[PDB]
């Protein structure tokens, strides 16, 4: 072979610029990342029991739902919590290389099966089966330079104009919005409504 | 009816909040859960129901 | 990408803020990744410098030294047609491969 | 001595880089409210815009969220340095910075502050370092598993100069309020239980009743007592519910309240209950260093108490324990390869003898500029396996020729494959070692990663070829006497 | 190499030349292929002496 | 019995608040009537898988569900990976004309 | 239109937006290709612009 | 159809054929979305349409 | 509601096939606005208000 | 405590008639019995991913 194209340099040579040339072409469409998909996929259970203690979600919720979660394929270890205002969320994250999506779909069949055990308060919430990340990308503040809108109204407008395009933009796993939106808050006084003889 | 409607009423689960709770009150400083579960566990709590 | 896509929203935002609003960015990793990418893409280039250098030393010739150069490009444009083919992406593992 | 120092190299997963941005915690004793660490927040943000503003860019401090666990006892902080061009020096590093805010910050005595670099896969965990998690197995319960975390950090302070930062990754127990609805005494007043639970979560924790229209959007509408009147224990004697017969009773009448200490946040790995412990390794010790000092001080803990690692503990264990098959495996292919080239079994003995050759510089390169057994090093090594293979196969390839086409004698030929030779070697051992010379004198934002993927494979490569040029003719005449 | 390149077309209308693209190379493909093998053993076994 | 602003600031408004973290979701619009329908509609890029979408969009949905009017759940929400034009018609006539 | 409303496009407006015409690129790639295979089988630069 | 139908009917009737790629409409067609971003109220948004 | 938008109650049974079941008000009397009045609503004290 | 018809009626006509768009479907079938137990059984395609 080697004499073949010593023969023929301008064969060896258009190889080599065809090369090249695809190359720089791949080069062109090619993403750039700082790594690769490396971390094992997660997702997420998260369930709540109204004014339940640490302890009653533990017992209630947690407990039943990790006992029917384990058996999933390509499942690598699991973690949960119950917090005091009766949230509950079991993290499962699985081998890397396993499909997030198959993943989700699975867990979803598991926690259809166990949610009939669950306490009917915490089905009336309604669970969420969601793919989980565990650190920010990215942090965009908004401040207003005036010194006029205190956090309540930043954070409205956020929540109000700015949260929903994100959280749907390509590739947003999840946004957590660093305040609240508006409510019409409704601040009883005791004294007042027992004056008139009413309650909450 | 009456018996369902008792045992309905009797058991249930109260968000009952937090002391010092957000907003809080400026100087606060004690922030506790607040636990009203009035909850039936054995069987004389249920015959016990009025 | 999702970090350009966040900026491009945010910019399609920005003319409907009230008097004095303002967005500021007090965290981002994307910054590194980039300057990460650079930095790696500058040592490439020195190790391709450094490496013409060594083999002019023996060489001692400049079209001699040119030969061996010049399966350089050839080499590393196929590898990144071959990362496009199979799916995999321009990351610093990738450039850290075509370093060594 | 190739073994010695592989058995002597520290290991860990990644190194840790400079992002321009680390984190920062604080973890206010339990039943703290929100005003006290509003206040240590703000005083972390003087800090770091006092007596760093030259690094420090801006920060955004989070009161009431926390990366693990939320209340009002905790706050977090993100804090964004300078360009890397405006900090020069390493001083001016993440590293640096951390530690110098450490040192401010363990004298706060107001709370639990931390200031931790971001790990390097930074979805995989929070925090650089590890991901201990203290199992209940025996089911002892929680407070037997908080009794037993606790001896752990009585344990781990006794070893300052291994880790360091060592904390807990959840919520210490809190005070609990606990009202107690005498029910009969409610029905012989008159007074249903659905009111008084009503009125009770309505008045203490507010209510979503309905949606209202605000501007065009679909928003919220809470009912919720005023803020004094929801602050002390007395204020619940303050709140009266209406009985049957319509006569206000005060919540007093039919109900106590009592004090407890319960978990506002409890946790399990694995089904079991657990606690979680993140912390560091000291300057000048690896991860793995600090895992297994881990390891050995929860062996001490009392029995029904377990361990496991998780997240980048996790991966960096598994890295651990599926090295040696990958070197194994790795050999074993590169061996049948030989053997499949050159039709013989002499010669890849011979060649793969050459190996130690170049892992044990690899080694050396790596103790000398204190680097760890990085999975970078790792990949390191097998591309030393396969520089010192290629140095062995420039010069035995070249004397068997001699040996079969010439039919010359064992050493004539041998000298005079490693006389014409030596030249291709140096130039080929050279041009790799100036090749990844760019990436172990780096010094900028990726140097971390840059330094342990060129430094380990640069050394391997110069003994590769400084002891190979010389051991690989020893290797060869002496497997060719023996036929082996 | 006149037919690959529309196979790359971007956007909604790039898999319509996608098609076209794999089509027609597969074709030729083919037809050299079987030029090369298939029509000259033909040709030596139908094709009478002229 | 719904007009088109009940519809809306009762159904649509609850559901697309809830409609995010789904992928590949190019835009998303939704009308409601006065005949008290409601229709809330997601494209997704080409590509996407129509199971995994519907499988994620349902599940924002399930989220969603319980803060909707008792009536419109009675009625039941449908969700449909189905086109836009009509595949085909199949009209039903009866000759003799008696039925109607 | 005055401020606070905006304005988006859908459909095939919005696909439009995005899909890019490389349709130039693209034939030049495919030219500059064709002219390099032609110099291989002609072992000349010259022959292959007959 | 279109000239007899919008001649005579008071009514806006629409006869026409859907597309080769029925997703693809009108080549020269376009869908413009008007959004009232500052939440201004139906009313405003179609003052700003005509 | 269930005058002048009629109201499902609930299911039944034709033919073996469960249907649902609607009220509503007859349609001469929800034809216009003076069919308000028609309308009347049981008090407390159970007469017919209109 | 349901008879068969009830059962049928109230629950398993009902699946039935909102189990519409599922993929790869062959048949189903269904029964529910004197014990109150609607058992509905949807078998599908030999390929399909359960």
């Amino acid at each position: 072979m080697p004499n073949f194209f010593i023969d023929r340099p301008i064969f060896a040579w258009v190889i080599a610029i065809i090369i090249m040339l695809a190359g720089g072409l791949s080069i062109l469409k090619l993403p750039v990342a700082q790594y690769p998909t490396i971390a094992p996929p997660a997702i997420s259970i998260t369930a709540m029991y109204p004014g339940a203690d640490a302890e009653t979600v533990q017992n209630t919720v947690t407990q039943v739902i990790e006992q029917n979660m384990n058996g999933i394929d390509h499942l690598m270890y699991m973690s949960s919590n119950g917090d005091s205002t009766g949230t509950a969320t079991i993290t499962l994250t699985f081998e890397s290389g396993t499909d997030p999506d198959i993943a989700q779909v699975q867990v979803q069949n598991k926690l259809a099966l166990a949610t009939p055990l669950l306490p009917q308060e915490v089905q009336q919430q309604g669970i969420s089966v969601e793919k989980a990340s565990s650190s920010f990308l990215m942090v965009v503040g908004v401040i207003n330079t005036n010194g006029t809108m205190n956090q309540d109204d930043i954070s409205d407008y956020v929540a109000a104009n700015m949260k929903d395009p994100i959280s749907r933009t390509s590739g947003v796993g999840d946004v957590q919005l660093f305040g609240s939106q508006y409510a019409m808050r409704i601040w009883m006084d005791p004294n007042k409504l027992n004056n008139f003889q009413l309650t909450p | 009816v009456d018996v369902i409607s008792a045992l309905k009423a009797q058991n249930a689960q109260v968000a009952a909040g937090q002391l010092g709770g957000t907003p809080p009150v400026k100087g606060q400083q004690l922030n506790a859960s607040i636990i009203a579960q009035t909850r039936l566990t054995n069987t004389e709590e249920f015959g016990n129901i009025l | 990408d999702t970090a350009n896509a966040i900026r491009a929203e945010l910019a399609k935002m920005e003319p409907f803020f009230p008097s004095g609003m303002k967005i500021v960015y007090p965290y981002d990793t994307t910054p590194f990744v980039k300057i990460s990418i650079h930095e790696v893409v500058k040592t490439l280039v020195e190790a391709i410098i450094l490496v013409f250098l060594v083999m002019y030393l023996f060489l001692q010739n400049f079209r001699a030294t040119l030969i061996p150069t010049i399966a350089v490009p050839v080499v590393l444009l196929g590898t990144f047609a071959v990362l496009a083919a199979f799916g995999f992406s321009i990351n610093t593992l990738t450039m850290f491969g075509m370093v060594l | 001595g190739m073994a010695w120092l592989f058995v002597r190299l520290p290991s860990s997963f990644l190194p840790d880089e400079d992002q321009g941005v680390f984190l920062s915690m604080a973890q206010l004793p339990a039943g703290a409210t929100q005003e006290r660490t509003q206040k240590v927040l703000d005083e972390m943000t003087n800090y770091y815009l006092t007596k760093e503003k030259d690094n420090v860019e801006s920060v955004f401090a989070v009161n009431g969220f926390g990366f693990a666990g939320r209340g009002q006892n905790t706050g977090i902080a993100f804090v964004s340095l300078k360009d890397w061009s405006q900090r020069p020096g390493e001083e001016n590093k993440v590293e640096a910075i951390t530690a110098r805010a450490m040192g401010y910050f363990s004298q706060i005595k107001d709370a639990m502050v931390f200031a931790f670099n971001l790990p390097a896969i930074v979805e995989l965990g929070t925090a650089t370092g590890f991901d201990f998690e203290l199992i209940d197995q025996g089911g002892l319960g929680h407070e037997k598993l908080t009794q037993a975390r606790n001896q752990l950090f009585g344990m781990v302070a006794q070893h300052p100069d291994v880790l360091t930062g060592v904390r807990p990754n959840g919520l210490e127990d809190t005070p609990q309020f606990k009202i107690d609805i005498d029910q009969e005494k409610a029905q012989a007043l008159g007074v249903s239980i659905s009111d008084i639970n009503t009125t009770l979560g309505a008045a203490w924790g507010g209510s979503y009743v309905n949606d209202f229209i605000d501007r065009g959007r679909v928003k919220k509408v809470y009912i919720m007592s005023e803020a004094k009147y929801r602050m002390l224990p007395e204020d619940i004697g303050k709140w009266y519910v209406r009985g049957s017969d319509g006569q206000m009773v005060p919540f007093s009448a039919f109900s106590t309240s009592r004090w407890e200490y319960g978990s506002p946040r409890l946790e399990r790995y694995n089904g079991l209950p657990s606690l979680e412990i993140l912390g560091q390794a000291a300057p000048g010790k690896s991860t793995g260093e600090a895992m297994a000092l881990m390891e050995e001080l929860a062996g001490k803990l009392p029995s029904g108490i377990g361990y496991d690692w998780t997240g980048m503990s996790y991966q960096e264990r598994l890295s651990g324990n599926q090295a040696p098959a990958l070197y194994a495996i790795s050999l074993i292919v590169v061996f049948l390869c030989l053997a499949a080239l050159y039709e013989s079994w002499s010669i890849p003995f011979s060649v793969m003898l050459v190996v130690p050759l170049g892992v044990v510089g690899a080694l050396l390169a790596a103790t000398f500029r204190g680097l760890t057994n990085d999975v970078y090093f790792q990949v390191g090594l097998l591309t030393t396996i396969g520089l010192s293979a290629k140095n062995a196969i420039l010069i035995v390839e070249f004397a068997k020729d001699l040996m079969e086409k010439e039919g010359k004698g064992l050493i004539e030929a041998t000298l005079e494959a490693v006389r014409m030779r030596l030249r291709p070697i140096l130039m080929t051992s050279l041009a790799f070692i100036l090749g990844v010379m760019p990436l172990v004198i780096s010094s900028g934002a990726g140097s971390g990663a840059q330094n342990a993927v060129g430094t380990g494979v640069m050394g391997g490569m110069v003994t590769a070829t400084i002891l190979a040029i010389f051991f690989v003719p020893v290797f060869f005449v002496v497997v060719r006497r023996r036929f082996s | 190499a006149v037919f690959i390149p529309m196979a790359f077309f971007g956007g909604s209308t790039g898999a319509i030349y996608r098609q076209f693209s794999i089509t027609i190379v597969s074709a030729m493909a083919l037809s050299v292929l079987v030029a090369l093998i298939l029509t000259p053993a033909l040709c030596a076994t139908m094709l009478k002496p002229i």
